[PDB]
């Protein structure tokens, strides 16, 4: 039997929403990955919910498919689930009718049965009282049973990377990122969202919401637009795969109706703006359909063995590839033979001097039980019977795990790597599909999710490498995992799966030689900077851009997890203090800009004193500065720790356990960042002194306390200000004395000084 | 026990009638052994011959009763009549012979058999006939007795016993002798003492023009009169006539007699008065297929020993072309309407080269034509033939569209197989060019398409009509101006309504238009238009068409306020797939509704839902009904033996849908106990059950499945084997 290709969906924000078929009080579950003790990981507690058609005011039905709106560049928070009865239930997470909430709390938008608006925040089953709802099983495949659900993206563009190559001239890996223009059908900004669903009887649906209204609208048609309803209700489509094509507002509805035993093709057209001359009049989009082609399947192979169509998966192909025609991969299995044939067809127009052109045939040695297409990766995954997975690339259908062995090394570009799977990281012995409810390869292909019948919790399997004793392969592996994150950030993926896989390999290295594992981290994170065209050895102008960059919230988090096992080590400590300084940065400069605008509001709003709006405005002015006082206590408490270590290190310079103090001062932007914090602190105090609170003396305590805490600090800030300023100048002249770029990495990440610069350490 | 016996026997007869196994001389043996096989305990009763024939009589009558009385619950247009005609043919033809050489000629036993029937069958038959329509309304019982009279089984005084008390039948009028009588040219009923000589003598003097234009029955040819009067043939004589064709046809293949091969195929294709259905109903279609596909495959060696240097060559080449071209049309008609697969026969007979079979891959790609022209398909890796492949295309286009004549050199140098694909290529190029606007001159083309109707080029029309609907379906949705559209009809009408036809091409042209007429009619009506439908309806009325709504053919003025259904199986929203299968669950579990014993409405339903979803949605849904309601037919919820027989109903039905012949069963037992076996049964349940049995056993070694779950699955598997081994198939 075919597995649950759409039973589970990894949302782009990490929420794992999957269908539940065992609990008698719930049908859907929500969970996510969390860290146990900084080293290990565990899934979060399952948040069970119950979905029935009568939430608007009682038996609930099973869940057919779950589709997170993670397609293209969508935010990925609006989850729409379609049940077995055909009702499409849309749940929005991260928002409440009155306020904003976290990502683990759900909320409804509208229910379909006719469609109506009813906003109501859902509650978990366990917390809710025992209700009179029983699991009624809709064991009937209705006319409205949705076969395939597809989301509609907006007009925004997505920028990703295609592949990287090893530049033998510079002995470094180089990657190029190509912007991907939108292809297929995209909804305009004035429409809040749109989605399409194909029902098993051929009836189509088009849900959409206007951005300026709350009422929802639905437009429905049927594929077989014949004059007789006798054939209208006959199109029982076995497979209905919707692949958008480069044609404008067109989707190729590749259907296989067993009534006529032919793989029929269709074209769907939508006009977003019917009246372009009247932009104010927002008209409903018009839907059109046009039959194109139909072909019959081949009965036999070349040698005389008959074939059976097991699956019909067509790849969502963009215009980037050489031939943009979608690949209709009609799978065939030779009976009583381990071989499995995958014939490939392409749809092309008929040219004068449409049609399906056969390119080639590919033979696989094991039977296939599941096919899943990766998103933004162009990878077809063949989940064979024995548990092994062979992901074939869309470009050449060359095995990714064995591409390095068979790659033609000679050439301009060598060692073409697209994912960590190219290095050789193969999954272990996965559980057999008969025992497995559903599988899904993780987005980065680093591991596989398996749900088990007797396991109440989801499992997880990571990739392993057999030749971990060979030291010469560390250069390639670090670069391969470096590019794995490069694609993830461009697609706004959490990439928590990739983090787990990297740590396991490092842990096995550290068991034999602890010295070797430390260098693996340094080389791995260095390639990230080269891939993203960011240089820690650049002039100071780019350095300001680095501090505000989102990646440091994640790339520094990498060593926060990859260095957790190393007790009494400063690799994670150096990243955390810089990361927390960023939080410290968001505290003062986050409100320094806010406080500056409050100065102008005082003068222009001084003509109405008795109004009931100024009194709340006045109260909020002096309340905000009060909340900064607890932050300032940790700000002073932080600078004392580094000054305390100065006295300790002088007596015993040979103590390696206190080498963190070197990296903190060595960081180039941190010295400027603290100076900027000290600059705005002076500006804030000068402004407060220049513009004190006079209407209410009682409110001056917060302003006065700000002056007192600075003066009463055990160490004067002015003396400490000159401390970091002098370090910057001395560390710049040393660069001119001898050119070196590793020292920039050493002062920022390694938190150490190379032995070749042992004289520099004595100066501190 | 009796209910189990009757259900098993009715399903067994239905399956065996569908499987064309009536001609098997083991019918009576299996029918007698049914009673012993059903009951596991020994049942050693000496059943006398009269008892067997009586049991057969009431079984057949009750089966026909259920078959005709279950039809009102079907959709009014879900029309499938092959099995209805099959029941009629069996009951009127074989059962009289079964009595003739199986009975002891006892008039009493027939009276007891036909007097023990319930009146419900008679009431239902009369009600259905009255609703369809005093006018003469004869039942199947009258035809049964009439056949027995001709065989000297019963005297003429027996028919009056069962007649209505107010109406008798004159004894003298009823025929009593089994001798063949034919109306000659002078109106005297001549006695055909010898059958084989009559066929060959008429066949030699037969005219191919007299096929469709001879609407009147007063034709000088005796054999052609028989086809239009096929419903009144004597019981025992028609077996000789069917056997006469087989011996003659096999001898024509051995001697390579091209004249009589082409003529024979023309008679069988058109199926006047259900002539073709009776042929399959006597010879097994497998043996007919084997010889027929041998000719189309072994004809390659026959073209290397003939030299075109005689004035009889053009006579021979036309005779060769028509003999080969007609033999293709016989296969397509059998595959499409009669539900036979060309792939299956190759697997069963090892002497057929599957990889080098041109017929096998031709049928499966019949409606689709390649955009590129290749002289040979197995050697696409070579470029030498592709150089002259384009030469052939330009050589034929210039000679036929500009020169206006077909040179004899072109015909001699090319084979029939290349012609079968060359003609669709050229017509597609011309028709596409006309539609776009590349070709603007029609009159020269109208004459140009006339050259496609010559006897030499007749085989090229087979693929021309199939592509038309795919061409027309795009045309129907696309916006085409009437000036172009009227041109399309003008070019099409040349093939549809020829001005003149040769004496060997007139019957062929009608025959090809008959294969793929039905989908063409549906597309055309969606829009010089009328003549095409008028021609299409004319060729559709020459003989009856199976599984077609009669309202569609004659919808010129009838408006019944009900939309027409062109397909065999039709579904509405008022009666969706849910309601019927929910009624199937009521029948799969409680044997309710009335859609059972109708393998016409069930076999197609299974395919439309696939065996996987069909079995998955019923096996696990049974527990919900069983856990709440309980086993029907028992007032006590004690014991599992009562539920055991209910499970036997479901598993016995699935066995017949998988096993189709006698020796096949002896080979499926070896498939379970562990290549060629599962090839023929790709979609069988047995493959699905066995493939999961081995797979989950692998997990048992690895221990990802609980032992209880594995034990449950094998319980279904061993039950399937246990009934398979204890019952003879």
């Amino acid at each position: 039997m075919m597995l649950g290709e759409h039973l589970m969906s990894w949302s782009k924000t990490g929420i794992i929403a999957y269908s539940d078929s065992q609990s008698s009080n719930a049908n859907i579950c929500l969970t996510f990955l969390e860290s146990i003790n900084g080293i290990n990981w565990r899934f979060h507690t399952p948040q069970k919910y119950v979905l029935h058609p009568q939430l608007h005011e009682q038996f609930f039905y099973n869940i057919s498919s779950i589709h997170w709106n993670n397609w293209f560049s969508l935010p990925g928070d609006m989850l729409a689930v379609c049940d077995e009865l055909g009702n499409m239930t849309m749940l929005i997470t991260g928002q409440r009718p009155d306020r904003a909430t976290t990502y683990e709390k759900l909320t409804m938008v509208f229910q379909d049965n006719k469609i109506y608006n009813h906003v109501m925040p859902l509650k978990p089953v366990d917390k809710l009282k025992p209700m009179n709802i029983e699991r009624k099983q809709t064991r009937k495949e209705y006319n409205t049973s949705i076969l395939e659900f597809r989301w509609l993206t907006s007009s925004k563009s997505v920028i990703v990377s295609q592949f990287c190559a090893f530049d033998s001239s510079s002995n470094t890996y180089r990657s190029r990122a190509q912007q991907v223009p939108p292809y297929g059908v995209y909804h305009p900004p004035f429409i809040k969202y749109a989605c399409l669903a194909i029902r098993k009887n051929g009836q189509i649906d088009f849900w959409y919401q206007f951005s300026n209204s709350k009422d929802h609208k639905k437009i429905t048609l049927q594929l077989l637009d014949t004059s007789n309803q006798r054939f209208k209700d006959l199109q029982w489509l076995e497979f209905a795969r919707i692949t958008p094509m480069n044609d404008d507002q067109c989707m190729l509805i590749t259907t296989y109706s067993k009534l006529s035993k032919n793989i029929s093709f269709y074209k769907l057209h939508v006009n977003w703006n019917l009246n372009a001359t009247k932009p104010n009049v927002l008209n409903d989009p018009s839907l059109k359909i046009q039959f194109i082609l139909s072909t019959t399947l081949d009965p036999t192979d070349d040698e005389g063995h008959v074939l059976k169509l097991e699956n019909l998966h067509v790849v969502s192909k963009s215009s980037i590839e050489k031939d943009p025609s979608p690949e209709i991969l009609v799978l065939y299995n030779v009976c009583d033979t381990s071989k499995s044939l995958v014939k490939r067809y392409r749809l092309a127009p008929t040219q004068l001097s449409y049609n399906l052109r056969r390119h080639s045939d590919i033979v696989l040695d094991k039977k296939v039980t599941l096919i899943t297409s990766e998103m933004f990766d162009a990878f077809v995954s063949f989940y064979f019977e024995d548990g092994t997975i062979e992901s074939y690339n869309q470009n050449d259908w060359k095995l990714e795990t064995e591409r390095l062995i068979s790659q033609s090394q000679l050439g301009k570009f060598k060692n073409i790597i697209a994912s960590p799977l190219s290095a050789g990281f193969n999954y272990g012995k996965l559980p057999l599909p008969p025992s497995v409810e559903w599988m899904k390869v993780s987005p980065s292909m680093c591991g596989v999710i398996v749900k088990q019948y007797n396991k109440k919790w989801p499992q997880f399997y990571a990739a392993v490498q057999k030749n971990y004793a060979d030291p010469e392969k560390d250069s390639i592996n670090a670069t391969a995992l470096a590019f794995g994150y490069v694609k993830s950030l461009h697609k706004q993926i959490s990439a928590e799966d990739l983090t787990i896989a990297a740590k396991t390999h490092i842990l096995r290295i550290s068991f034999l030689d602890r010295k070797r594992a430390k260098e693996f981290i340094t080389t791995l994170l260095k390639s990230l900077y080269s891939f993203f065209n960011i240089s820690p050895d650049a002039p100071k102008e780019i350095m300001d851009k680095i501090i505000t960059s989102r990646p440091l919230q994640k790339i520094m988090l990498l060593q926060l997890e990859l260095g957790s096992c190393f007790s009494q080590e400063n690799i994670e400590e150096m990243a955390r203090v810089i990361l927390y300084l960023k939080n410290v940065l968001f505290a003062f400069n986050g409100v320094a800009r806010n406080f500056h605008f409050a100065i102008e509001q005082i003068s222009n709003n001084s003509n109405q004193q008795q109004n009931p709006k100024l009194f709340q405005t006045i109260f909020s002015k002096q309340d905000l500065i009060h909340s900064l006082i607890p932050v300032a206590k940790w700000f002073v408490k932080f600078i004392t720790y580094l000054t305390q270590e100065i006295l300790i290190l002088i007596n015993d310079p040979t103590n390696k356990e206190y080498t963190l103090v070197h990296g903190i001062f060595g960081a180039k932007m941190s010295r400027t960042l603290i100076l900027s914090i000290l600059n705005e602190i002076k500006k804030v105090t000068q402004i407060v002194a220049k513009f004190p609170e006079t209407s209410y003396p009682i409110l001056n305590e917060s302003s006065t306390f700000l002056k007192l805490v600075l003066s009463e600090s055990p160490v004067d800030f002015e003396k400490f200000e000159t401390f970091l300023v002098d370090v910057n100048n001395k560390f710049i002249a040393l660069c001119e004395q001898q050119p070196s770029q590793e020292r920039e990495f050493s002062l920022l990440v390694k938190a150490e000084i190379p032995p070749e610069y042992a004289k520099v350490g004595d100066f501190l | 026990d009796m209910k189990l016996l009757r259900y098993y026997k009715n399903i067994w007869l239905n399956n065996k009638i569908i499987n064309w196994e009536i001609s098997n001389p083991d019918f009576l043996s299996k029918y007698s052994a049914i009673t012993s096989s059903i009951f596991q305990e020994s049942f050693n009763s000496v059943q006398n011959l009269d008892q067997l024939l009586t049991d057969l009589i009431e079984t057949s009558f009750t089966c026909f009763a259920q078959f005709v009385s279950n039809k009102q619950y079907h959709q009014a247009n879900s029309n499938l009549t092959l099995l209805e005609r099959k029941w009629v043919i069996f009951i009127t033809k074989h059962l009289p012979l079964l009595i003739l050489e199986n009975s002891s000629r006892s008039p009493r036993v027939v009276t007891n058999a036909l007097d023990n029937i319930d009146e419900k069958v008679v009431k239902a038959i009369r009600i259905y006939f009255t609703e369809k329509d005093p006018s003469t309304s004869l039942d199947i019982r009258h035809d049964f007795i009439k056949g027995l009279i001709m065989l000297n089984l019963q005297p003429a005084s027996v028919i009056n016993n069962y007649l209505r008390e107010d109406q008798m039948i004159d004894t003298s009028i009823l025929p009593t002798r089994d001798d063949l009588f034919v109306r000659n040219l002078q109106g005297i009923q001549e006695v055909v003492h010898n059958t084989n000589s009559f066929i060959i003598s008429s066949l030699d003097t037969l005219e191919l023009e007299s096929i469709t234009e001879s609407i009147t029955h007063d034709s000088s040819n005796g054999l052609f009169q028989v086809l239009h009067n096929f419903e009144s043939v004597a019981p025992t004589k028609q077996r000789e006539i069917v056997k006469a064709f087989l011996s003659i046809f096999e001898d024509a293949i051995k001697e390579l007699n091209y004249n009589r091969i082409a003529k024979i195929c023309a008679l069988l294709f058109f199926n006047f008065s259900h002539s073709l259905t009776t042929i399959l109903s006597f010879s097994s279609p497998a043996a007919l297929m084997k010889t027929l596909i041998k000719f189309v495959d072994l004809s390659r060696n026959g073209r290397n020993g003939s030299n075109g240097n005689d004035e009889s060559s053009e006579y021979e080449t036309i005779n060769i072309s028509l003999s080969f071209s007609w033999a293709i049309l016989l296969i397509i008609n059998l595959t499409q309407t009669y539900g036979i697969s060309v792939v299956d026969v190759a697997l069963k007979y090892p002497e057929l080269s599957i990889k080098n079979s041109f017929i096998i891959n031709f049928i499966s790609n019949l409606p689709n034509v390649s955009d590129k022209y290749y002289l040979e398909e197995s050697n696409v890796n070579d470029s030498d033939m592709l150089t002259k492949s384009h030469n052939t295309v330009q050589s034929w286009l210039c000679d036929l569209f500009v020169n206006g004549s077909i040179t004899d050199q072109l015909i001699q140098n090319i084979e029939t197989r290349q012609l079968a694909n060359l003609i669709p290529f050229i017509v597609k190029q011309v028709l596409l060019s006309v539609e776009i606007g590349v070709l603007t001159d029609i009159s020269s083309l109208i004459g140009g398409f006339e050259y496609f109707l010559q006897p030499l080029l007749l085989v090229g029309l087979i693929k021309t009509f199939y592509w038309l609907e795919q061409f027309l379906s795009c045309v129907k949705n696309d916006t085409i101006s009437e000036d172009i559209l009227q041109g399309i009809f003008n070019l099409l009408n040349t093939l549809f309504n020829p001005v003149t036809l040769n004496e060997d091409s007139k019957a062929f042209h009608t025959a090809v238009l008959r294969l793929n007429a039905i989908p063409l009619l549906k597309v055309l009506r969606k829009f010089n238009l009328e003549p095409l439908i008028a021609k299409l309806v004319a060729v559709l009325n020459v003989s009856p068409v199976y599984d077609v709504d009669p309202r569609i053919i004659n919808s010129e003025n009838d408006y019944s306020r009900k939309q027409l259904g062109y397909g065999k199986f039709l579904i509405l929203n008022e009666n969706p797939i849910n309601k019927i299968m929910t009624n199937q669950i009521n029948s799969f579990w409680s044997l309710h509704s009335s859609t059972y014993y109708n393998l016409d409405y069930l076999f197609e339903l299974i395919e439309l839902v696939t065996p996987k979803s069909f079995l998955f949605d019923v096996l696990k849904t049974l527990e919900y009904k069983l856990a709440t309601y309980g086993v029907p037919g028992s007032e006590n919820k004690r014991g599992s033996l009562d539920s055991e027989h209910v499970f036997d109903y479901f598993f016995y039905f699935l066995v017949l849908y998988d096993v189709k012949t006698a020796e096949e069963a002896s080979q499926l037992i070896e498939y379970m106990e562990n290549n060629k076996i599962s090839i023929l049964k790709r979609h069988s349940f047995a493959v699905l059950l066995h493939e999961r049995k081995l797979l989950n056993d692998l997990a048992l070694e690895n221990g990802e499945i609980t032992k209880t779950e594995n034990e449950k699955f094998i319980s279904y598997h061993d039950k399937y084997l246990c009934m398979l081994k204890t019952c003879v198939f």
